[PDB]
């Protein structure tokens, strides 16, 4: 199990995804033209996980760029590393999805999905042993949300035994483009609950607050939020991208982080986030301010945690400090999953830092995220507000009732394990 | 922050230790089955010693010595003594005792009658007592001068028992012509230092000693629970039939022209050390992956010659009400904070070995 | 304390010391277990594909 | 001469197997290319070392070993490592996707597909044996391959080689050492399925090896390489009697005869002494009495547990180096009067002693100092049931909420196999209790 197929859909999924390939291309020593110029062989050992090797010693991201309108893709092609993607791996239409999940899922997106699946199959067929798929997208718009979840369904149908992993940006009223975001997100969460194995939940308000309250950026842009996401995505994929103590792939991750199939929505975090020591990395990576789901972990309990340290540092002080925090936060870890906190280390630090830490928590506190979405959804749905945008695409109110009912069920299942 | 768990609800001693640990601000009580504790205050039975000492990054400490039951069960005490050369069949401070398993369930039944018959050829006091660990507070015992009556009682019971020579010449406190027993509290720490709490207690009897009838049993048994239920003058001479060392030492001076230390404590200290040094190789945690301490209750009898006799060792003792605060503080100071420092004139006598 | 069965050679020796005297499933059944587990995997998959068809 | 086939399953089994064959080559003077100059019978012989090594016409001495893993990266290191030339390709078997830490994936889904190839490769080795005595099987409890594929392989070995002894070396899971959350499930599932197929199994607790490596070798953060070089020392001291001239433990059946009176209670405790750091320049050498008394210190045991609080059924002392029987007898008498050594009253209080005169060999540049004398004690004590209690308890915490169970059911395993496996461990814990505890 080596190759991962990456998919990025819609404006948000494509802008975060572009940044992700920029960051990991740097780490692995690939330049904007796909040529390797690295000082270490740790960089090439697991390069095939994310890059196809072409003739001429070039490495091409195993990446598929999807959108229902051309703008963001054009931006990407003109971007820093735009020329590194396979040109025939851009798949886009002209109409757009109007921030409308029904257009992404059922109409506009349905017209385009087969050609996306052609490229997916072409990337999969040239895999020695496909691990699975990683999708980047937002849940609040139309393409990444509606078409993204459509893609996931059709990938599951064609590759039912592969791991499906998403980086899903969750809308917040504080950092919002349209009022329909709660509708699009409630509809998508229903899909994610049934069809992914691992979903990193990234809350745009959490990203904003980190940029504004902690990093002291007077006026964050989406670019500032996306720099945080790409840093975190580099962190959570370190163990896939570099050798180490662990034999780490997407399946071992799901087996160890997901005790019940539906509870697979992780809170990620990054450290340091300050405006230099191991105890500093460790204290930060465990407080709410470094987490990206806008959920207070102290309001719930961790079922499982994965922590990945990067840089030269004392493994002894690492293990020592991890074991310390588990007593400061003794009550916030469930007692019926022994040894549910896994530490991994990588020697290679991210650019611009001597050391760093990425946190992946499966905490019952993430129920707060789905509660917020559910309340916003219900405030509008009780009055059927904005629904004509969806009924106009052939959808029926009952599909909204079922999505709301499924998400409220999800909330109740988290609460069940928080009292166990 | 240090962490501990409570697994014996009915413990007066550790209930107080628990409280003191919170009151220092640096101890958190976790839930009963949380494995990431520094200290376990264990259950009295089937404590999971096998689960201690495998939590990485945690020094773990438990308030019981695994194996100490060998001293703290009446039948095993007898066995241990007769089979350990340091103690021996010839031990001078332990009453002649035999393990008698009842037929309705190796047995020393024959060896007992052999020595019993010798005494019958004596006109010497041939009174004995049958006891067991299944005793309640405090019934479950029989005092008889007749051998067949003792084996009849035990076989009525169908449980492991011991027969033990009754001390026919107890030291009798005056006024009152009354019998007593001495309880000493002993704390053994993780280094196997043996600490005798400077405060003991005599559990006195309020009824004059009566060699005529061992049938009554109230002037013969010194248990506090007994005296409150089947007595006559419970509380006449001392509050709660509890005499403490300061008064008892004064008594020994005034009446006998000696001291508690010379006439009794040397022997108590000798016995305690003997018993505990004997089992030390079997129960010591010096090189174990977890650590133990334990509080013991030693019960002694004094004869009219001022000779001290070990009666039994209790592995889960309660304290006297007047002494809880001092002793429990002493546990925290000596057995816990010694392993987990927080941030006098000791109340204990260290028994050197 | 007595020693018995002392054997010596150029490479070493062995002996015993006594301190006190004393007082399957067939291939068919396996294949069936592995096929029954495979049937269950296939059944769960068909349910998934049937749900995706809906 | 009767041959032994070693089988190494999964990452732990393969990496431990690597350490062992490396050490065996040092002990017998076999070079990484397989040439053995001290071997005068070229292409053939029935020397003691031939139980583990066959020989080609070109003078190459080839381990009687199969390495199997459901993923290729660990065995690939063998294929390209220092000892690549030792093994031929047919004896290195890899699949493509591993068991993902999931017993059910290794046992059912993926194991079904590779098991027949493994047997074919093992049959090739068997066909070169004039008198195969059986198999030494190395694996982790916690890995999906080490647990699941191993239990499948053991079942099939009992069918295809019903009269042959099967010994295990099993790595018991420790959170100090890269343990996955579901390792207690896998450990219990594989123990249940393997119990009736294994004649004798030596458990090595990674926590004990880790601590010995920290405390005696002054390695702050032991790697698998550190851990495996120490384990291979113990394994080699356990197998030396099959590989060298001697009269104690000369065939696999003798391990059962000398250590396992009750067949289910087949888990001897290994204790090993002395373990001395090679970086420790000045070191005084330990006496027979000293290394033998060390065998009763929990800190030197392969599994941390308290033998004072259980009973012994059998006890073997395996010495390497400058040791004569007189010192062993004087050491034992001394220890018998200083230690809590209670036997069950239906076995004699006694020790079987084996001395090999060649001192332990150590890997050049390793962490272990050369010593004049070492000893491995194999004792079948009920105290080892502590390790089952610990593991069963972690199983219980998770299973009570059915955590992670869906991953196993998802590969075609029935939930009931969990409770069946757990009830079998409950019974096993009872067996140790009735064997070794006085009711009083
Ligand atoms: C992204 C770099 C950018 O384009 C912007 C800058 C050049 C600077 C980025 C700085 C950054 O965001 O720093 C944060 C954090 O504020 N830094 C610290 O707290 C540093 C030391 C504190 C000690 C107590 C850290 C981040 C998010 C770094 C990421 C890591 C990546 C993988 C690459 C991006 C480059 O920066
Ligand atoms: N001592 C030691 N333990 C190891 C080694 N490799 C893995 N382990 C332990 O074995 C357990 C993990 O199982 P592995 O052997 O790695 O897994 P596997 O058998 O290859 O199974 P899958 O990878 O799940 O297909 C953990 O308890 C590890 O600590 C090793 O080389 N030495
Ligand atoms: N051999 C003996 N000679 C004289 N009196 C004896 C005796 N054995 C016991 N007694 C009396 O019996 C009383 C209780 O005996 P024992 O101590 O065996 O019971 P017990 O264990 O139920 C109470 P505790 O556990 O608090 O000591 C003692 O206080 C003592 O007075
Ligand atoms: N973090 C982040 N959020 C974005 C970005 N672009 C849009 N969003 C958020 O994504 C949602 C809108 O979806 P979008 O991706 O623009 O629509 P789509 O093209 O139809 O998939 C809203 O929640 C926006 O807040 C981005 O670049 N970064
Ligand atoms: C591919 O990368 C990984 C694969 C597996 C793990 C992992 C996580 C968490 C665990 O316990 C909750 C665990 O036991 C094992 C592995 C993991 O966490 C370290 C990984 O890095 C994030
Ligand atoms: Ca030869
Ligand atoms: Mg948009
Ligand atoms: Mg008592
Ligand atoms: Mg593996």
């Amino acid at each position: 199990m080596r190759e991962i197929v990456h998919i990025q859909a819609g404006q948000c999924g494509n802008q975060i995804g572009a940044k992700f390939w920029e960051v990991i291309s740097d780490e692995h020593g690939i330049d904007p033209t796909g040529s390797y110029h690295g000082d270490s062989d740790l960089q090439l050992e697991r390069i095939n996980v994310y890059y196809n090797e072409a003739t001429g010693n070039k490495y091409v991201p195993r990446a598929i760029l999807v959108d229902l309108e051309p703008g963001t893709m054009d931006s990407v092609r003109s971007g820093p590393f735009g020329q590194i993607f396979r040109p025939d791996n851009f798949v886009f239409g002209q109409s757009g999805a109007g921030n409308n999940w029904a257009k992404g899922h059922y109409t506009e997106g349905a017209e385009l999905v087969d050609s996306v699946l052609d490229v997916v199959r072409k990337e999969s067929e040239s895999c020695d042993c496909l691990q699975g798929f990683q999708l980047t997208h937002s849940l609040g718009g139309g393409t990444g949300s509606g078409m993204g979840t459509l893609l996931i369904s059709k990938i599951r149908e064609e590759y039912p035994d592969r791991i499906m992993n998403t980086f899903s940006v969750m809308p917040s009223p504080k950092v919002s483009d349209t009022v329909v975001e709660p509708y699009n997100a409630t509809l998508s969460v229903h899909q994610l609950v049934e069809n992914t194995d691992e979903t990193y939940c990234i809350d745009n308000e959490a990203l904003y607050d980190i940029c504004f309250r902690t990093l002291k950026l007077t006026t964050p842009t989406y670019g500032d939020l996306n720099h945080l996401v790409s840093a975190t995505m580099s962190g959570v994929t370190t163990c896939l991208r570099f050798p180490g103590q662990l034999n780490a792939d997407l399946r071992k991750l799901a087996v160890n982080m997901v005790p019940f199939p539906r509870l697979h929505f992780f809170m990620p975090g990054f450290a340091p986030l300050t405006s230099l020591t191991v105890p500093e990395l460790t204290q930060q990576m465990f407080d709410s301010k470094n987490m990206m789901a806008a959920c207070d972990p102290r309001h719930g309990r961790y079922l499982t945690v994965a922590a990945i340290f990067r840089g030269r540092m004392s493994m002894k002080e690492v293990d020592e400090q991890m074991l310390n925090v588990q007593n400061k936060n003794s009550s916030y870890f469930v007692e019926w999953i022994p040894n549910n906190v896994k530490t991994a280390v990588c020697d290679i630090p991210p650019r611009g830092l001597k050391m760093s830490a990425t946190f992946i928590g499966n905490s019952t506190a993430i129920q707060e995220l789905f509660k917020r979405i559910s309340e916003q959804f219900t405030a509008m749905f009780r009055r059927k507000a904005f629904l004509h945008w969806y009924t106009g695409e052939g959808m029926d109110e009952m599909e909204f009732t079922e999505a709301e009912s499924n998400m409220n069920d999800l909330v109740s299942e988290y609460q069940q394990y928080q009292d166990a | 922050m240090y962490t501990f768990v409570v697994r014996d609800e009915n413990s007066s001693v550790y209930a107080e230790v628990s409280r003191l640990l919170l009151a220092t601000g640096q101890w958190k009580r976790l839930r009963k089955d949380n494995p990431r504790f520094n200290l376990m205050l264990g259950e009295r039975n089937r404590l999971p010693f096998g689960r201690l000492g495998h939590e990485p990054g945690l020094v773990q400490l438990v308030n019981y010595y695994r194996g100490a039951d060998k001293l703290c069960r009446k039948a095993s005490l007898v066995k241990l003594i007769k089979t350990s050369p340091e103690l021996s069949e010839s031990c001078t401070w332990f009453p002649e005792s035999y393990v008698i398993y009842p037929t309705n369930l190796t047995d020393e039944r024959e060896v007992f009658l052999a020595a019993y018959n010798r005494r019958r050829e004596g006109r010497e006091g041939n009174v004995w007592i049958a006891k067991s660990s299944a005793g309640a507070k405090g019934e479950g015992i029989l005092i008889s001068s007749e051998a067949s009556e003792l084996l009849d009682f035990i076989d009525e019971q169908g449980q492991v028992h011991v027969i033990q020579k009754y001390l026919e010449k107890p030291l009798l406190l005056e006024p009152g012509h009354r019998k007593f027993d001495i309880r000493s509290w002993v704390l053994v720490d993780h280094l196997y230092n043996i600490y005798l709490y400077r405060e003991g207690v005599l559990r006195t009897s309020s009824e004059p000693y009566n060699s005529a009838n061992f049938q009554d049993k109230t002037c013969h048994l010194t248990n506090h629970c007994i005296q409150k239920e089947y007595s006559k003058n419970y509380g006449r001479y001392e509050e709660g039939n509890e005499m403490f060392f300061e008064e008892f030492n004064q008594y020994l001076m005034d009446a006998l022209n000696t001291t508690l230390e010379n006439s009794i404590l040397l022997q108590i200290k000798h016995i305690i050390r003997s018993c505990l040094m004997c089992i030390e190789p079997a129960i010591s945690t010096k090189h174990l992956h977890y650590q133990s301490f334990q509080l013991f209750g030693f019960d002694f009898m004094v004869d009219e010659e001022l000779k001290v006799w070990l009666i039994e060792v209790n592995g889960a003792p309660a304290c006297a009400q007047k002494l809880y605060a001092e002793l429990c503080q002493g546990i925290v100071d000596v057995a816990i904070s010694s392993v987990f420092p927080l941030a006098p004139t000791s109340i204990f006598i260290k028994l050197h070995h | 304390m007595e020693v018995i069965e002392l054997n010596k050679c150029t490479s070493g020796q062995s002996f015993e010391v006594i301190l006190k005297p004393p007082s399957d499933p067939s291939l068919e059944e396996i294949q069936k277990k592995l096929e029954a587990a495979e049937e269950r995997r296939k059944y769960q998959e068909a349910e998934l594909l049937k749900h995706l068809a809906e | 001469m009767r041959e032994c086939i070693s089988i190494h399953v999964g990452q732990a089994g393969v990496q431990i197997g690597n350490a062992c064959w490396e050490l065996y080559c040092l002990e017998h003077g076999i070079q990484p290319d397989g040439q053995m100059p001290s071997d005068k019978t070229i292409g053939g012989g029935d020397d003691s070392f031939n139980t583990f090594f066959s020989e080609t016409g070109a003078g190459k001495h080839v381990p009687r070993a199969v390495f199997v893993d459901l993923e290729p990266t660990v065995i690939d290191e063998v294929r390209t490592g220092t000892y690549r030339q030792l093994f031929h390709p047919e004896q290195l078997i890899t699949g493509k996707e591993d068991a993902a830490n999931n017993y059910a994936r290794g046992h059912y889904t993926i194991g079904k597909e590779i098991i027949d190839l493994v047997l074919d490769r093992i049959r090739k080795l068997a066909d070169q044996c004039t008198g195969l005595q059986g198999f030494l099987v190395f694996h982790s409890f916690g890995g999906g391959t080490g647990s699941g594929f191993t239990s499948l392989l053991m079942e099939r070995l009992s069918v295809d080689y019903g009269k042959k002894s099967k010994l295990e070396f099993s790595i018991y899971p420790a959170p100090q050492v890269s343990t996955a959350v579901v390792e207690p499930y896998n450990s219990i599932l594989t123990t249940h399925t393997t119990l009736e197929h294994s004649d004798c199994a030596f458990m090595v607790d990674n926590e004990a090896i880790y601590d010995i490596c920290r405390r005696n070798l002054d390695i702050e953060r032991p790697t698998y390489t550190n851990l495996n070089r120490l384990i291979s020392q113990i394994v080699s001291s356990i197998t030396a009697s099959l590989r060298f001239d001697g009269a104690l433990n000369v065939d696999l059946t003798e391990f059962q005869t000398n250590l396992v009176p009750y067949p289910r209670i087949h888990f001897p405790l290994a204790t090993y002494a002395p373990v001395i750091s090679a970086e420790k320049a000045y070191h005084e050498q330990l006496s027979v009495a000293e290394i033998t008394n060390a065998c009763f210190e929990p800190a030197n045991q392969m599994v941390k547990c308290d033998p004072r609080h259980g009973k012994y059924m059998a006890c073997c002392l395996l010495y390497r180096g400058d040791v004569v029987p007189k010192d062993v007898n004087a050491a034992i008498a001394t220890i018998k009067t200083k230690r809590s050594i209670q036997f069950v009253d239906w076995c004699p209080t006694g020790f079987k002693v084996g001395i090999n005169y060649q001192p332990p060999t150590v890997v050049p540049g390793g962490d272990l100092a050369k010593v004049q004398r070492a000893v491995c004690m194999l004792s079948n004590t009920t105290a080892i049931a502590e390790a089952w209690a610990r593991l069963d308890h972690k199983f219980d915490l998770m299973y009570a909420k059915r955590a992670f169970v869906h991953w196993y059911v998802g590969e075609g395993m029935e939930e009931g196999e969990f409770s069946e496996a757990r009830e079998d461990m409950a019974a096993l814990e009872k067996d140790y209790e009735e064997v070794g505890v006085d009711s009083v």
